[PDB]
Order: structure tokens, then C-alpha cells, then sequence
């Protein structure tokens, strides 16, 4: 299967990986306003399937912690999301074996959607309020059967994005904790077993965003 | 295959926003007959390796736009509606307004009876958004229409950068290259905020960090860049002297400096003559009257040939070593840390970490860009870094240099094609009054009696000769020097300036402004002065890819259309990935890039637009004639064109230049037509022409350069990220300049494990040399008459050595250095009601006025709206609440942003009084998107540093009010 290594401690939140993503599925903007934050959209919906969280967090000295969360759906490697939907229509969520990808089809119209969120440890999957269908981050799964790096992953000029084969990028991101650690000590890898979206955090998840890990 | 790409022809473009040069791929519909369907990152380009910031990942959404410019508009005088037009109406109808208004105000010869043959009712602003070929060509249409008021981009930011860097090194261009910041032992990144504002350049600092480099972020505010440095030192604004001082002082004091190559490289061993002193914060020749400096009173003292005599062993109290030992002896860690708010803990990490760098085997970078050129101090901030650069051995090697962050795409492409008033293509300076012939204008050129100086200079006037028989091949160079344009010598070089352009526009002293790819009614400081100004104009020429504030000034913010009478043509661009053609980025690498989708409804390249414009006016001279016609009808433009229509190729292979006829050139036989290989072999005596001698080597017989994409590498190339073989820098692919520094006197380099250039079996290995001889047969600074890093720089206006003046005029009274207070060589009424320092910067995912990136619904999606960045101690004093809306005030004007409270702004301890600093981005214009805002330069002052030429956009006393 395919997994991402997503390093925070590189992240500059250009948000260069925001606007790939639509350019990629030519999605519409979202409707947005200055609320006190750079942070926009404010939050993942049918229209957007990554949006950068911006947490300034106080430290002793010049400056603050700003914690970056470019998020997206974690493509889990046993989906609630998929248990929850097989519940009113099997085939709505499916998993590409070869890949790791954990698809929404066009039958989630059919299921229940709040259930399917609920169920999301990640509170990842949106809801379009007219059509009732679900969409979150589809792995650019296309793009990965075709030999290519997913939009956001390509983009990224930090190196925080990578990707490929779950052997060479969970011993990546072993190899790059136990160095991130060394300027960052509170530095963990986010539900490694569980997840092929691996964040490393320079701190505790949560101090990120809510949801960071289950 | 992929369904979306499937039957699209693809192509290799460049980034149309910063000066990183990121390379993309543009897909487009109907195998290259359709619109673009996919634009994305470049893999196999060296620097973003197909990675690309929001701004070039959104390329897609601003090309594929039905908000954009479809055919031209008219707006008629008084009017408050466009009118669409077609193109054959619209530069018929332009020609007219051009030789009008030319006929009318041309001067043969000025007061003082001296020809100038030139215009003073038509200015030009822009642009460093167009191609090389076009900025050229725009240039040289403007010049033989006898225009002398010719500005762009350049002026506001990176005008302190090229005589500063120019002073030092000998050159204005950044040193190094962004590969090249991978290799640096230390980076010090001051005003500055390159993880915003040059995104891809992170790839490389990061990649430096990997391998054990320490990142250092100085400035007034904690930024994305900052997040990502291992140390994030606070300075106030304006404080960066008093810092860079201290680090001078540290380094001499401990012996920090890289004695081998001080000794060998830098003017340290020159002796100054006696004349020379500094007291009370004035150096030797003040006039108190006039507010200026006697420069003669620093002259070296000079040996029996006229060369300045030196001591080697460094001892002599004359020597530049120990005026400046002696000079910055004042700038004790106490005082620093008093006036720029850095803790002495920090200042010392800091100053430790970077000098440092002194040793061989150690490399240190500066990044800086419009936080040190947009204040008063900007020359001598970058004097001071280039002085430090040179005192630990940092100019010439891998991971060192001063990296000068140019702004846009081709800022740097744009200014070496001359698009600004005081030069010619190639940095040749525009002839003033007194040049009243050719071989005059050469004897400006100084020479050195040194046999060791190369003083490359000397070759001016074969690069003056070959740029004239590219204008006018069939003239002898002395005839056609009298067709160009000159300025009044005696006049102030500051007056023919986008500062007093402006100043003049509001005087009504200009009849017509092409806004050619610029925005002034929101770029200009002080935007109220600056679209009032617009209205006393007669006529209006704006080339741009949108409406926007500066074609519909009329119809802006308390406007009345009715009253004003301004004329005004809106001529629609094509964007970027629609044209072919080069543009030059920071690092002087001119890449060439190719079109896409062919140009969007009728929009036209810029190149097309302004040679059907000329030819235009050409036509219009030939039956009606006018004031002196000769310059315009001798143009050589038949080289632009190829099929009825502007040639990139072409124009590209004239600014290289060729062979007039058969010449022997340096001991080889070259045939007529063919290609100048490099401006070694130009000549003053009409056998070659070149467009640009910089540019001679970028496109020879064998082929265009500049679209090379070989990533072909030697061990000792690739170990330092040269990639020569990746499209072409000025000067003849000299990627790392002055890299003669990087090795001893037998050219074994300092640092062999990143060696730039290293003497192997007779020859230089590596990058190319700058500068040809065998190892310790020349001075490395080629461009320098003298051929030595300057820490004593003689020609500079304020002084040879930086000296803190504080360029903050309100909340400060007492200089700590001096008894001098402020500038002695440069009316801030500083209003009480407005006690707080506003300063403008960016973000990410905007560009300039945000014209470009306003029109970009994704841009827009991520920053919508003007915000107003402020301390949680004035939120708290002026009972503000994140995300409460706020008014921002000045002398100026006033505007209303939401207000965003946070700790990355802190307040600054001046004299014992806490001084709020307030944050806005200069992004946001009246015209898109809905609830936008308007530009921060309602806020900003007009006036400013009368010696450079700049207004105070990262200074200006602001109030801010809850609504
Ligand atoms: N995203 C984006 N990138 C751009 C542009 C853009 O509009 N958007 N524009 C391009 C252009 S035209 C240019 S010239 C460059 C400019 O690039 P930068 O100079 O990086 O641009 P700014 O954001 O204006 O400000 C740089 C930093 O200077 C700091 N600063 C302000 N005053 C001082 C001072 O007195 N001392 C010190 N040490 N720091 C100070 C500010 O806090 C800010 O962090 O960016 C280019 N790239
Ligand atoms: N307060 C404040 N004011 C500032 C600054 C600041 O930091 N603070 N920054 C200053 C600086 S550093 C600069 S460079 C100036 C910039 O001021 P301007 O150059 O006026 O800024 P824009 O017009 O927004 O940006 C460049 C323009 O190029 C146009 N363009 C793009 N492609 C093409 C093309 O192919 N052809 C043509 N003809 N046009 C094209 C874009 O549409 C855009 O209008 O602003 C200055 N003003
Ligand atoms: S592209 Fe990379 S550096 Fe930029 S915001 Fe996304 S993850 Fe962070
Ligand atoms: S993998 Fe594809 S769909 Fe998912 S966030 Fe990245 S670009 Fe968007
Ligand atoms: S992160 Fe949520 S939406 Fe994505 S696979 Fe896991 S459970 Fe499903
Ligand atoms: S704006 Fe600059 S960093 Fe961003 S993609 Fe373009 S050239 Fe690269
Ligand atoms: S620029
Ligand atoms: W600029």
C-alpha cells in the first residue's frame, strides 16, 4: 500500500498544497471572510478536502509555537468511515487494495452522512447540504495508478510532503523523528499503526488541532 | 493515461510572480490549439524540482479567466462608462496622443544651450512582469520617442542594492544563486521573510539546516519564516546599523575576521588619505549649508603611478583595516541591545553563530530584501553586510554571497535592459547634457595605472558601440549617440525618479503616462496623491491582463467621472504561459519559457502591443512629419519581427548580439551574421552589434542558452548545485560571482569540500572564472577599477563606513552613538494623534497590489480581505477584539481592516516608553474582490530619502481605532 510522511517541522504554510489540491480537481473557492485569523477556509467542506489549521501557542522568549496542520482524510488502514456507510449501502466507501485509498462513491448519496462523519475518528468526511453526498481527500488516487505524487505532495517545496511505498516511508519517518526530536524533543509521529497519513507533530497533536490524531 | 491531460500538448513555462524562477508544465486542450487544462510544477527544474508556492500552483485560475481583458477599451474625457474598441482604433488613436504631445514639449537642446533631444511631457512605468525581449524593445521605443522619464518596479525596492553592492563588489546583482543557499554553514536572514515571499528558497535553507547549517530570522515581527529558523531575534524598524555595527565591532575585536583573504582580497591594506576623519558623527568635508560631503577630503592616498598605496602588513593608522576598527569601536553589545531591543544573550548567539562563518571551511549568507531597501537606511544596512562579508571571507564561495532577493520575475531582466532613468541596457549610464559626443562620454569611464586590476569597465565602449549599431546599424556610433535622449547635469538624478515623476504628475507637468504592466494608483505611496495626480494627465496608456485601479482611477473611491478629463486606452496583455520568451531571476539565470494556449480572446504579448503601437507613430512621422523625425524612422526593428509579428528569438539574438561583417576579434576569424559567442569579443568599432553586452553569450551559434535544460554535472558542480548547463546566467555563466575570492594565490580554494572555481593542470575547474588570469595574477573584484572588496567605500553619499542615523523620526531623540541624530545629508511632522508605527509587508498568497491575485478566487478563498496585524498590549490599550473591524489612520488618509491580535507582534522599548508597531498588507485594492478593502497606501507618505529615491512604506505613523 501507499502512505504519506507529512513533516510539520518543515512546514512554512504556504498553503502551496491548498490550492494544489483544487487546481488538481478544478474545485470552486469557498465564500470567505477575515475572521482574525490567515487560517481560510476556517474548515474542510464538500468544496475543500485540505485546508491549513493556523494554532499560535505562547512559549518563554522572543516569538510563539505557530503550529501548521495542512489536514486530510488519514486513508485509515481498517476506515470506520467504511464500517459506518457498509451499515445502509455496501460499495458507497470502498478501499483500492493496491494503493491503500479509501474511496467515496457516488452511492453515499444513499447512506446516512452525519453517521459516516461521526464514525470518522478524524471528523474528516463533508457533506454537500444540496446533493448529500460525502467528499474528503480521494489520496489523488488517479494521479498515484498513474505513476505520479498526489497534487499536494508534488507542490510542497519544503519537504514536509512525501510519499510512496508504506515500508520506505514509515522508515522515513522513524528516521526523521528520531532527528526532528534532537530542536523538537515533544515531537511524535500521529497513530503510525493505524493511518497511511503520517504527521509528525513537534509537540502534542491536539495543541495543532482537535482532531490531529484519533 | 490521465483523462484530464490525455490529448494536451505539453510545455515548460516559469513562474510569472517571484524572482525564484520556479519552473512549471502547462498542459493545453486540442494537442496545443485549445485553452490550458492543467498547470502545475516543472520535476526535472533544479530549483523547485516540481514543487511550487500557492501563487505559481494557481497559474491555472489566473489564465483560465473570464474576468480578464478581452479586446481594448476607450474611456473619453469626462466620461464615466468604457467603450470596447478595436485594436487598429486603439494604437492609431495612441500614436496620435504620442506625437501630439512629443511635437509639442520635444527640446532639441536644453537651457543652458546643450542637446538633449529629448521628451518631458510623457513618463513610463514599467514593468519587471514582462519578458526580457519586451522589457528591452519597451525600452528602446521609449528612448527614440526621446523619453528620459522611463521607471519600473526597481525603484522602490532594490535601488540601494545595486550602488551599495555596486560600491562593494562591483556589481548591483545578487552574488549567489538559490541552489547555492544549500551549501551555507550559517543563513541570516534580515529584512527579510523568504517563507512568504520566496517561497522555494525554503527548499534550500532547510536542505542546509540538514547538513548542520544554523537559520537566523531578524525582524520587527515573528513570520511564517521565523517558525522554521533555530533562532528568531526581535529588532525594531529601522535599528539594523546599530546591529550590523556591533557585529562589525565583535568580529574585529576578536579576531573573528579571515585575515589571508582580507589582507589579499579587500581594500584593508589601502592607505586613506590624511583628510579623512569622523567626530560628532560626521565624517571629514561637511557643508552645514548644503547638507552634503566634500568626497575628496576620503581619498586614498596615491603612490607615484596613481595607484592608491597600500600597507600589507595592515599597520599603518591609515590603513582601512584600522579607520575601521577605530570607527565601530563605539558599538558595544550595551548600546546595541539598548537601541534595537535584541537581549545581549541573543545579540551574542547570534554574533558567535555568524562570525563564525570567518573561518575557511565555514560558509555565511545574508538574505535580505524590502525590509532593508524600503527605509532610509537601505544602502548603508547593505554596505554594512557587504563590509561583514568581506571581513570573514563569505564573497566568492559556495553557501556565502549577499543574496539580494529581487522581487519580481524579471526585476532583474527589466533593470539590465534599462528601464530605468539613469541607465541604457547593460548598466551604460543615459547620457547627461555635458556628454556632447560619443568619445566624451567614454572618457567617464575611470582607468588604474594597477597592472593586478582588471577593471573590466574599460570595455564600455564596445558594449556602448554594439548597443548603438543594434539601434542603428547602418550609422556610424558616434552619428547615432545624438539620436538617444539626455538628462541635465546639472539637474538632481533623483528628479527623473518615480518619486518626482509623481511629484511633477501633480503639478500637471506631464500630458501623458503609459502604465505599461504596473499599478501606481495602488503601488505609488500615498495613493490619494498619487489618483488625483492621474486625473491631471491628458492621456492614459494601461497595458495590463485586467481592469483594475489604476485604468478606472477615475471611477475610484469620492471619484467624480464627470470632472475628470483624463483620456485613458486599456490595452489587454496576454498572461505568461500564452507567449514565448525569457525572464531573468535573482540569481541571473535567464530561462526561457514557452507558450501554451495561444493568447486568450484578442489580448495580445506586450511585444506585439508596443511595436504595433511604435510602428504606429512611425508610419504617422513619415507622412505628416514632426519634431526631429530621425531616431524614430532609423530604428532597427525589423530585427523584433519574424511572420507580421513580435520575435522573442530574434530580439533575443540582436541583445546577444552579431557580427556587422567579417572582424578578427581576440586572435579569431569570425564570419558576418554569426553570433557574438561571448562580450569578450564586441568591439567600439561598428564590426558587432549587441543589444545588451551582458546578454552576449546567451544565445550563440550554438543555439539559445537560456532554454538549456541539461542537468549535467561534475562531482565538484553538483557537491555545490551549480548547474551550469541549466538555461544561462550574465555574466558568460558565471554562476557564483566573484568567485576568484574563493581561492589562495595559488587557486587552491578555502574550502575544498564546496569549492566554487580550483586551478587543476593550467585551467579553472568549476564554475566559470570571473575573471580571466593565472592564480594570483589578479585582484578577484574584475568590475571594481581598483579591483578590491571596499570596506572604505569613497563614493558613497553619507559616508565611507555606515553610521547609525535613525531613520525612525517621531519616537526617537537621542542617537547613542553619535551627536548627530539623523541623516546630515538626506519634515516627518509626526502628529500626535497618530502615535503608532503602521509598517506594510506581504503574504504568501498575495502579489504586489494584488491586481493579479485579487482576480484569483483561491488566493482570495485563503486571504480575502485587508487585515490589520496588532500587539495583545494595543489590542488591550485600545480595547480592540480578534477580528474586530478597525480604522487605520494618517496625515495620509484612512481605511477600515479587520483587526488580527496576536504575539508575533510585540511592542518595542524605545527610551524607556513601550512604542506599538501596526502591520498591513499592501495586497488590496477598491476595484475586487467585494469587501476586499482598499491599499494600505491611503496610509503611506510621498516623500521620503531625497538621495535614493524612496518612500517610507515600512515607517509611517499610523492610528488604529475599534469601529
Ligand atoms: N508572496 C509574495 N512574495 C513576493 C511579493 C509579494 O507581493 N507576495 N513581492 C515580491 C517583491 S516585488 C519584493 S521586493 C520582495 C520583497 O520581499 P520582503 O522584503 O521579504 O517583503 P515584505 O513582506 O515587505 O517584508 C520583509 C520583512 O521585513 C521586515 N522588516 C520591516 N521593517 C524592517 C526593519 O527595519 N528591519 C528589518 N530587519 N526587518 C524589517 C518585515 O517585518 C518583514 O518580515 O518580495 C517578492 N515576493
Ligand atoms: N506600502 C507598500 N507599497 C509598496 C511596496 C511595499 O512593500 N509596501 N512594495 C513596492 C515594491 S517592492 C514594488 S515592486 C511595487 C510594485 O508595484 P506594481 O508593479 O504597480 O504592482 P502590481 O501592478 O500589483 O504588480 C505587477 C503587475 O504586473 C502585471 N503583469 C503581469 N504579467 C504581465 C505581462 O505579461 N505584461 C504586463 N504588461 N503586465 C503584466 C500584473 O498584472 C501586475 O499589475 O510596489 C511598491 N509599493
Ligand atoms: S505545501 Fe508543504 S510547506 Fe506549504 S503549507 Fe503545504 S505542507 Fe506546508
Ligand atoms: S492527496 Fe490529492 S485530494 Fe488529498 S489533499 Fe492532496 S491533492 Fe488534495
Ligand atoms: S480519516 Fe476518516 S474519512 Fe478518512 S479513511 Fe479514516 S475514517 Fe474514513
Ligand atoms: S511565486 Fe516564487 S516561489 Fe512561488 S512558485 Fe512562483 S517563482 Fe516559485
Ligand atoms: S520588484
Ligand atoms: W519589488
Amino acid at each position: 500500500g501507499k502512505m504519506f510522511f507529512v513533516d510539520l517541522s518543515r512546514c512554512t504554510a504556504c498553503r502551496g498544497c491548498q490550492i494544489a489540491c483544487k487546481q488538481w480537481k478544478n474545485l470552486p473557492a469557498e465564500e470567505t471572510r477575515n475572521t482574525g485569523s490567515h487560517q481560510n477556509p476556517p474548515d474542510l467542506s464538500y468544496v475543500t478536502l485540505k485546508t491549513v489549521r493556523f494554532t499560535e501557542k505562547s512559549r518563554k522568549g522572543p516569538g510563539i509555537d505557530w503550529l501548521f496542520f495542512p489536514e486530510q482524510c488519514r486513508h485509515c488502514v481498517e476506515p470506520p468511515c467504511k464500517g459506518q456507510a457498509d451499515v445502509d449501502l455496501e460499495g458507497a466507501v470502498v478501499k483500492d487494495e493496491t494503493t491503500g485509498a479509501v474511496l467515496f462513491t457516488e452511492l453515499t448519496a444513499k447512506v446516512d452522512g452525519e453517521s459516516v462523519r461521526s464514525a470518522c475518528p478524524y471528523d474528516i468526511p463533508r457533506i454537500d447540504p444540496v446533493t448529500k453526498r460525502l467528499s474528503k481527500c480521494d489520496m489523488c488516487n488517479d494521479r498515484v495508478q498513474n505513476g505520479l505524487l498526489p497534487a499536494c505532495v508534488k507542490t510542497c517545496p519544503t519537504g514536509t510532503m512525501n510519499f510512496g511505498d508504506e515500508q520506505e516511508m514509515l522508515a522515513l519517518a522513524e528516521k526523521r523523528l528520531a532527528e526532528v526530536k534532537k530542536t523538537y524533543p515533544g515531537a511524535v509521529l500521529g497513530d503510525p499503526n493505524d493511518v497511511r497519513v503520517v504527521y509528525l507533530f513537534t509537540r502534542d497533536p491536539k495543541d495543532f488541532y482537535e482532531h490531529a490524531v484519533a | 493515461e490521465l483523462q484530464k491531460l490525455q490529448w494536451a500538448k505539453q510545455t515548460t513555462s516559469i513562474c510569472c510572480y517571484c524572482a525564484v524562477g520556479c519552473g512549471l508544465i502547462v498542459h493545453t486542450a486540442k494537442d496545443g490549439q485549445g485553452r490550458a487544462v492543467n498547470v502545475e510544477g516543472d520535476p526535472d527544474h533544479p530549483i523547485n524540482e516540481g514543487s511550487l508556492c500557492p501563487k505559481g500552483a494557481s497559474i491555472f485560475q489566473l489564465g483560465e479567466n473570464d474576468q480578464r481583458g478581452t479586446q481594448p477599451l476607450y474611456r473619453a474625457p469626462f466620461s464615466d462608462t468604457w467603450k470596447p474598441v478595436t485594436w487598429d482604433f486603439a494604437l492609431t488613436e495612441i500614436a496620435k496622443r504620442i506625437k501630439k504631445t512629443r511635437d509639442a514639449s520635444f527640446t532639441e537642446k536644453n537651457a543652458a544651450g546643450d542637446l538633449v533631444n529629448r521628451t518631458e511631457a510623457i513618463a513610463s512605468f514599467g514593468s519587471a512582469a514582462m519578458d526580457n525581449e519586451e522589457c528591452w524593445a519597451y525600452g528602446n521605443i521609449l528612448r527614440s520617442l526621446g523619453l528620459v522619464y522611463i521607471e519600473h518596479q526597481a525603484r522602490i525596492x532594490h535601488s540601494p542594492t545595486v550602488p551599495a553592492l555596486a560600491e562593494s563588489f562591483g556589481r548591483g546583482a545578487m552574488t549567489n544563486h538559490w541552489n547555492d543557499l544549500a551549501n551555507s554553514d550559517c543563513i541570516l536572514i534580515m529584512g527579510s521573510n523568504a517563507a512568504e515571499n520566496h517561497p522555494i528558497a525554503f527548499k534550500w535553507v532547510l536542505r542546509a539546516k540538514d547538513k548542520g547549517a544554523t537559520l537566523i530570522h531578524v525582524d520587527p515581527r515573528f513570520t511564517r519564516t521565523s517558525a522554521r529558523c533555530d533562532v528568531y531575534a526581535p529588532i525594531r524598524s529601522g535599528a539594523d546599523i546599530p546591529f550590523l555595527g556591533g557585529l562589525i565591532k565583535y568580529i574585529l575585536d576578536n579576531k573573528l575576521y579571515f585575515t589571508d583573504y582580507v589582507r589579499e582580497y579587500t581594500n584593508a591594506s589601502l592607505i586613506v588619505g590624511e583628510k579623512f576623519s569622523f567626530k560628532d558623527g560626521l565624517f571629514s568635508g561637511y557643508d552645514a549649508a548644503n547638507k552634503k560631503y566634500d568626497k575628496s577630503m576620503w581619498a586614498f592616498e596615491l603612490d607615484a603611478n596613481g595607484v592608491p598605496k597600500r600597507d600589507p602588513a595592515l599597520k599603518h593608522p591609515r590603513c582601512v583595516i584600522n579607520l575601521l576598527k577605530k570607527h565601530y569601536e563605539r558599538y558595544n553589545l550595551d548600546k546595541v541591545a539598548a537601541i534595537t531591543g535584541t537581549s545581549k544573550e541573543q545579540l551574542q548567539q547570534v554574533y558567535k553563530a555568524y562570525a563564525a562563518t570567518g573561518k575557511p571551511d565555514k560558509a555565511g549568507t545574508i538574505m535580505y530584501a524590502s525590509g532593508w531597501t524600503q527605509h532610509s537606511v537601505g544602502v548603508q544596512n547593505i554596505r554594512a553586510m557587504a563590509m561583514i562579508q568581506l571581513l570573514l571571507g563569505n564573497i566568492g564561495v559556495a553557501g556565502g554571497g549577499v543574496n539580494a532577493l529581487r522581487g519580481e520575475s524579471n526585476v532583474q531582466g527589466s533593470t539590465d535592459q534599462g528601464l530605468l532613468a539613469h541607465i541604457w541596457p547593460g548598466y551604460n549610464p543615459v547620457p547627461n547634457s555635458k556628454a556632447a559626443t560619443l568619445e566624451l562620454y567614454n572618457a567617464a569611464t575611470p582607468q588604474s595605472k594597477d597592472p593586478m586590476s582588471v577593471n573590466w569597465w574599460q570595455n564600455r565602449p564596445k558594449y556602448v558601440a554594439s548597443y548603438l549599431k543594434a539601434l542603428y546599424p547602418d550609422e556610424e556610433p558616434a552619428a547615432a549617440y545624438d539620436y538617444l535622449p539626455r538628462i541635465d547635469a546639472g539637474r538632481k538624478l533623483t528628479d527623473y525618479f518615480w518619486l518626482n515623476i509623481f511629484e511633477k504628475m501633480d503639478k500637471g507637468e506631464f500630458k501623458g503616462l503609459f502604465a505599461w504592466g504596473m499599478n501606481p494608483a495602488c503601488g505609488g505611496a500615498n495613493a490619494n496623491k498619487n489618483r488625483k495626480a492621474m486625473g491631471k494627465l491628458e492621456w492614459l496608456v494601461n497595458v495590463n491582463l485586467f481592469e483594475n485601479e489604476t485604468s478606472s482611477f477615475w471611477k475610484g473611491p469620492g471619484m467624480n467621472p464627470a470632472e475628470i478629463g483624463t483620456e485613458v486606452f486599456f490595452l489587454p496583455c496576454c498572461v505568461s504561459i500564452e507567449k514565448e520568451g525569457s525572464v531573468a531571476n535573482s540569481g541571473r539565470w535567464m530561462q526561457w519559457r514557452y507558450r501554451g494556449p495561444k493568447p486568450y480572446a484578442e489580448t495580445k504579448p506586450d511585444g506585439d502591443i508596443m511595436l504595433d503601437m511604435f510602428k504606429k507613430v512611425r508610419e504617422l512621422y513619415a507622412k505628416e512629419g514632426g519634431a526631429y523625425p530621425a531616431p524614430i524612422a532609423k530604428l532597427n526593428i525589423a530585427d523584433w519581427e519574424e511572420h507580421n509579428e513580435f520575435s522573442p528569438t530574434k530580439v533575443a539574438k540582436l541583445m546577444n548580439g552579431y557580427f556587422l561583417k567579417d572582424t578578427e576579434v581576440g586572435g579569431k576569424q569570425f564570419k558576418k551574421g554569426q553570433q557574438v559567442p561571448s562580450f569578450a569579443f564586441l568591439t567600439a568599432d561598428g564590426s558587432t552589434c549587441s543589444g545588451n553586452w551582458l546578454h552576449a553569450g546567451s544565445f550563440t551559434d550554438a543555439g539559445n542558452l537560456m532554454a538549456r535544460r541539461d542537468k549535467t554535472q561534475t562531482p565538484e558542480q553538483a557537491r555545490i548545485g551549480l548547474f551550469p548547463n541549466w538555461s544561462f546566467c550574465w555574466p558568460v555563466n558565471r554562476r557564483i560571482l566573484y568567485n576568484r575570492a574563493s581561492v589562495d594565490k595559488t587557486g587552491k580554494p578555502w574550502n575544498p569540500a564546496k569549492a566554487v572555481i580550483e586551478w587543476k593542470d593550467g585551467k579553472w575547474v568549476g564554475d566559470v572564472v570571473d575573471g580571466g588570469g593565472d592564480p594570483g595574477t589578479k585582484h578577484p573584484f574584475i568590475m571594481q577599477t581598483h579591483g578590491f572588496g571596499a570596506l572604505y567605500g569613497p563614493g558613497r553619499e553619507e559616508g565611507p563606513f555606515p553610521e547609525h542615523y535613525e531613520p525612525l523620526e517621531c519616537p526617537v531623540s537621542k542617537n547613542p552613538f553619535s551627536k548627530q541624530l539623523h541623516n546630515p545629508v538626506a519634515k516627518a511632522v509626526c502628529d500626535p494623534r497618530y502615535p503608532f508605527i503602521g509598517t506594510t509587508y506581504r503574504v504568501t498568497e498575495h502579489w504586489q497590489t494584488g491586481l493579479m491575485t485579487r482576480r484569483c478566487a483561491w488566493l482570495v478563498e485563503a486571504e480575502p480581505q485587508i487585515f490589520c496585524e496588532i500587539s495583545k498590549e494595543l489590542a488591550k490599550l485600545r480595547g480592540i477584539g480578534n477580528g474586530d473591524t478597525v480604522k487605520v489612520s494618517s496625515l495620509r488618509g484612512a481605511l477600515e481592516a479587520v483587526a488580527i491580535v496576536t504575539e508575533r507582534i510585540r511592542p518595542f522599548k524605545i527610551e524607556g516608553v513601550d512604542v506599538h508597531m501596526v502591520g498591513l498588507p499592501w495586497h488590496y485594492g477598491w476595484m475586487v474582490p467585494k469587501n476586499g478593502g482598499d491599499t494600505a497606501n491611503l496610509l503611506t507618505p510621498s516623500a521620503g530619502d531625497p538621495n535614493t529615491g524612496i518612500p517610507e512604506t515600512k515607517a509611517f505613523m499610523v492610528d488604529v481605532r475599534k469601529v
